[PDB]
């Protein structure tokens, strides 16, 4: 039972050193990301049938 | 095109298969054994006849699928419902496991532990309609381990002399009392031993009555 | 000891929780404050897949964006072609208890597993034929929950034994495992450069395990219940988790912190399945109540609703072109939905 | 009795028309015996859709106004699809009589193609004892108190012979009848046999009774008529005729709400 509780804080130690960065900088991230791919996204804005592999376009 | 012919042809080839094959499983009789390790289901198997086991057996031109998933050992509130809609859940409990504890938790008799699945089982939101068989196994044991001791341990409130016949009988009341579907399920019982030779004979009567008052109940009959 | 490990132990989680209490600069709702709404998202149903004879429990895209897969408790494994609704392909299984499916990114091989423990690999271009059994990987102790290709050869896959697993197919052997999960593992996704992954098990947590070292490098909690899906943010740098607790959450990884939460006071089933969309703006969650909810990845609004089906929506996915989503269920139909 | 027929046609067809819609959409609902659910509610919606409405003109006005082809052609049209209902309802009860008395042999020989088989069996049989015999003028009476309403447009009455008045009453009614009450009378008894094991037995005869009275007291009163008229044309009025004959039609409306009592069918109705 000792290797297990071992395990278990040699694990909470590796987890508690890691550099994070403030909550604002991820934040910003994120919403720079779905910005920037915002006119890439067809779910969001919808496209013309004409572009629409399952409304009306050409296969083959 | 040639290849949109094609393709087309293909897929109504596979929508015929699939037909064919689901008709052909709809026939199947399907049945979820269940039970400790300790219950005596490997002998209701050898009778009849990793991960899960599954049991082809034919009588009387029917055929029985027959399901086990001991050998899991894992939260089973994930994978139960992939049950829903067997014909019929056949649950296996030794009646030599009053007297007996497991070995693993500090004084719970397996006869508790066996009503604590049985209660959990039966009641399930998933099987409201489903119908229980109920073996209770290793009656020639039972009878001379009862002769012997006494049944005091597990029940520690029982009215009746110290006799085979009373003791299974209250034993076959209090599984019955865990129900409280006692109008849509009906459980069937049946005290089977090493040596029996008819609880094939007894699975097929009681799928045979499933089977009717599901009919009946379909009809309006019931 | 056991109370001196444990107490420092203890010490050690309570540092974490300040550590990254501290670091909680703003709310993504505070900076997410003058973003202008994503409006009614009115999304149609198009194509609709029939010849499953039972349930559905999973699908998965194919990088062609054309082709997917479903498997069904009546014992098969379909191929189909969405441009077309026509099946391309229908596996029958060994055994009909499946609960998961994969599709290669080269599209060359298929996987599927269940309450077998085995995870089972079929070529689909064997040499001659159509479809032969490739490879059947038994290694795990419980039944196979999820699994998801990393090449031709490698393939990631977590089981109810509360352990994953990543496999050489070539060999048939583990080549490595990730442990540390003290509940059914029910779910996985990988991370688009593929050196990483997290894992959702019932013990409502969730780990991001390497797949190189294999240990793991971030815990995350919050949850109240078992988590039952999880999907990666489009730029790998946070994940979402649905849980049986009715509601959805996003973690950052840098952050190593909650971000925001999806709920609803008329929400109370479970959460099956996740997804984001190719910008990462919308989150789809299929439930247990028969619908689908599109939420807004930002301002934590729900934006929409897919309702289609009868019984509960036990799959839901999105393709890479981001043209369409494609959702299973108990119901026996999968739907396409633009 | 003008706006008598309004509710009447409308309940028909919406009946039929609800229970064909449930049976399509609802993929829960496509079943073995839906087939023969569905054979009938088809039969009761021609009927809903032709023959009462042309009935219903000439019970109004007075006389026939179509002429003696669509009349002939309407008292074809008429046997057809009565007797095919009334077979119907009879192969629908020898289907639960074989799933209640042997459920294994069903399940192993009762088939989808079979099911086919045995429908365009009965349709078959409809048709062969209803529009050959009348429209080849085999239906006709040498009496010559029936001479006129043959020759002059303006009668439809339905004046037959002995011969096809007994072919036709024996052949839709006389022998349905004596099968359902034999196989319904063996379900009923296994039925009791099945709750001996456990207001059930009561649950039981009322659904029998519905089932069988219903039908009983709509049609048999007109076919004892039928044949009774041909002995003595004179000892039953004219107008007893068409209204047993009416009271029969409303076994179309009552069908539906019998027939298609189960779950399934309500929530496909309240979903539709
Ligand atoms: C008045 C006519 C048109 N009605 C005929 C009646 O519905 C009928 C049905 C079936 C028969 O076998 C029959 O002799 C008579």
């Amino acid at each position: 039972s000792i290797a297990q509780a071992r395990k278990l804080v040699e694990q909470l130690k590796m987890e508690a050193n890691i550099d994070r960065i403030k909550v604002s900088k991820a934040a910003a991230d994120l919403m720079a990301y779905c910005e920037a791919h915002a006119k890439e996204d067809p779910l969001l804005t919808p496209v013309p049938a004409s572009e629409n592999p399952f409304r009306e376009k050409k296969f083959f | 095109s040639a290849e949109d012919k094609a393709a087309v042809e293909r897929s109504k080839m596979i929508d015929r298969n699939l037909r064919e094959d689901g008709e052909k499983a709809a026939r199947e009789v399907k049945l979820l054994l269940l039970g400790a390790g300790e219950s005596g289901k490997s002998t209701i198997v050898k009778q009849m006849k990793t991960g899960i086991v599954e049991t082809h057996f034919t009588f009387k031109d029917l055929h029985f699928k027959m399901f086990d998933v001991g050998a899991q050992r894992s939260e089973r509130k994930k994978w139960i419902h992939c049950f829903e809609g067997v014909t019929a859940i056949i649950f296996c409990v030794a009646l030599s496991d009053y007297d007996l504890v497991l070995a693993e938790d500090e004084e719970m008799n397996r006869m508790h532990e066996s009503m604590k699945l049985f209660d959990s089982i039966c009641n399930n939101k998933w099987f409201t309609d489903t119908s229980i068989i109920l073996f209770l196994n290793k009656k020639d044991l039972f009878e001379e381990k009862i002769k012997k001791s006494p049944l005091t341990i597990c029940y520690p409130e029982y009215a009746g002399s110290n006799t085979y016949e009373e003791a299974a009988a209250y034993i076959q009341c209090q599984f019955e009392d865990l129900n409280k579907r006692k109008d849509t399920k009906e459980i069937y019982t049946h005290f089977t031993c090493a040596t029996d030779t008819k609880n094939v004979q007894f699975v097929f009567d009681a799928v045979t009555d499933v089977i009717i008052k599901n009919n009946l109940k379909d009809c309006g009959l019931f | 000891e056991l109370d001196q490990l444990r107490q420092e132990a203890e010490q050690l989680k309570n540092q974490i929780r300040d550590a990254r209490k501290a670091c909680a600069d703003a709310t993504l709702s505070q900076i997410t404050n003058n973003i202008d709404p994503v409006g009614r998202i009115q999304m149609r149903t198009r194509r609709t897949l029939r010849g499953h004879l039972a349930k559905i429990y999973a699908m998965h895209w194919g990088t062609d964006s054309r082709l997917l897969v479903s498997a069904s408790q009546d014992g098969k494994l379909i191929i189909w072609d969405s441009y077309t609704t026509n099946k391309v392909h229908a596996i029958p299984l060994r055994s009909s208890w499946v609960m998961t499916c994969a599709y290669a990114p080269s599209g060359n091989y298929v996987a599927c597993g269940g309450l077998d423990n085995i995870c089972s690999i079929y070529n689909l271009k064997t040499r001659e034929g159509n479809v032969r059994v490739s490879r059947e990987l038994a290694g795990h102790t419980g039944y196979l929950s999820c699994c998801r290709f990393l090449d031709d050869n490698q393939i990631v896959t977590s089981s109810g034994d509360t352990t994953c697993a990543l496999w050489d197919i070539e060999t048939g052997q583990q080549t490595t495992t990730f442990t540390g999960h003290t509940g059914d593992v029910m779910s996985l996704s990988l991370a688009p450069d593929t050196r990483l992954f997290v894992s959702g098990a019932c013990d409502a947590s969730a780990k991001l395990w390497d797949v190189r070292e294999g240990m793991c490098r971030q815990t995350f909690t919050g949850h109240e219940s078992d988590i039952n899906a999880i999907c990666f943010f489009p730029n790998g740098n946070a994940f979402a988790t649905g849980s049986d607790d009715a509601t959805c959450r996003l973690f950052d990884l840098r952050a190593d912190q909650e971000l925001m939460t999806y709920s609803h006071d008329n929400i109370i089933c479970g959460i099956t399945s996740v997804s984001f969309s190719k910008s990462g703006r919308l989150l789809l969650a299929g439930y247990d109540d028969f619908n689908c909810n599109v939420w807004d990845a930002l301002k934590a609004d729900r934006a929409g609703v897919l309702a289609g089906h009868d019984n509960r929506v036990s799959c839901l996915g999105v393709t890479d072109d981001g043209m369409a989503v494609a959702t299973g269920s108990w119901d026996s139909f999968l739907k396409i939905w633009n | 009795m003008s706006l008598l027929m309004a509710l009447v046609v409308l309940l028909i067809v919406a009946g039929n028309v609800l229970v064909i819609a449930a049976i399509g959409s609802t993929q829960r609902l496509q079943t073995l015996t839906n087939l023969f659910i569905t054979s009938l509610a088809c039969a009761d919606l021609v009927v809903g859709l032709l023959v009462v409405p042309f009935g219903a003109t000439l019970v109004v006005r007075g006389t026939w106004l179509w002429g003696s082809f669509l009349c002939e052609l309407w008292t074809s049209l008429d046997v057809l699809c009565v007797t095919a209902s009334i077979e119907t309802l009879c192969v629908i009860a020898i289907d639960r009589y074989l799933a209640i008395t042997s459920p294994f042999r069903y399940q192993s020989l009762m088939t989808r193609a079979r099911a086919k088989v045995i429908i365009c069996t009965v349709w078959a049989i409809s048709a062969l004892v209803s529009f050959l015999p009348i429209m080849m003028h085999w239906w006709r009476d040498e009496d010559p108190q029936a001479l006129k309403c043959y020759q002059d447009p303006g009668c439809c009455d339905f004046v037959t012979n002995r011969a096809y008045a007994i072919a036709s009453s024996i052949i839709s009614f006389y022998i349905p009848l004596l099968i359902m009450i034999f196989v319904y009378l063996r379900v009923y008894r296994e039925a009791k046999e099945q709750i001996r094991k456990i207001f059930r037995e009561h649950k039981a005869l009322k659904t029998l009774g519905i089932i069988m009275g219903v039908f009983t007291l709509c049609w048999l009163p007109f076919f004892l008529v039928n044949i009774v008229n041909v002995f003595n044309r004179d000892l039953v009025p004219d107008w007893l005729f068409v209204f047993f004959n009416w009271l029969g039609y409303a076994n179309s409306a009552f069908n539906p709400i019998i027939y298609c009592r189960s779950p399934d069918f309500r929530k496909a109705f309240k979903r539709l």
